[PDB]
């Protein structure tokens, strides 16, 4: 399966 | 336009959405990065998914 992408930038 | 899963995906955090290959998904938010908020039209559940595991459907 494809590599998972990094998690999105968390919003503050 | 709906999307279909190309692979199964098992949630890695509570607010992810797990899904199966072939599952039809509505993309609800796709402006926050590589992870999209999706609603399964098959299971009714909603959560984040890796955008590279799904593709546009009919």
């Amino acid at each position: 399966a494809p590599p998972l992408p990094p998690r999105n930038r968390p919003r503050l | 336009m709906t999307f279909v899963a190309l692979y199964d995906y098992e949630s890695r955090t509570e607010t992810d959405l797990s899904f199966k290959k072939g599952e039809r998904l509505q993309i609800v938010n796709n402006t926050e990065g590589d992870w999209w908020l999706a609603h399964s039209l098959t299971t009714g559940q909603t959560g984040y998914i890796p955008s590279n595991y799904v593709a546009p459907s009919d």
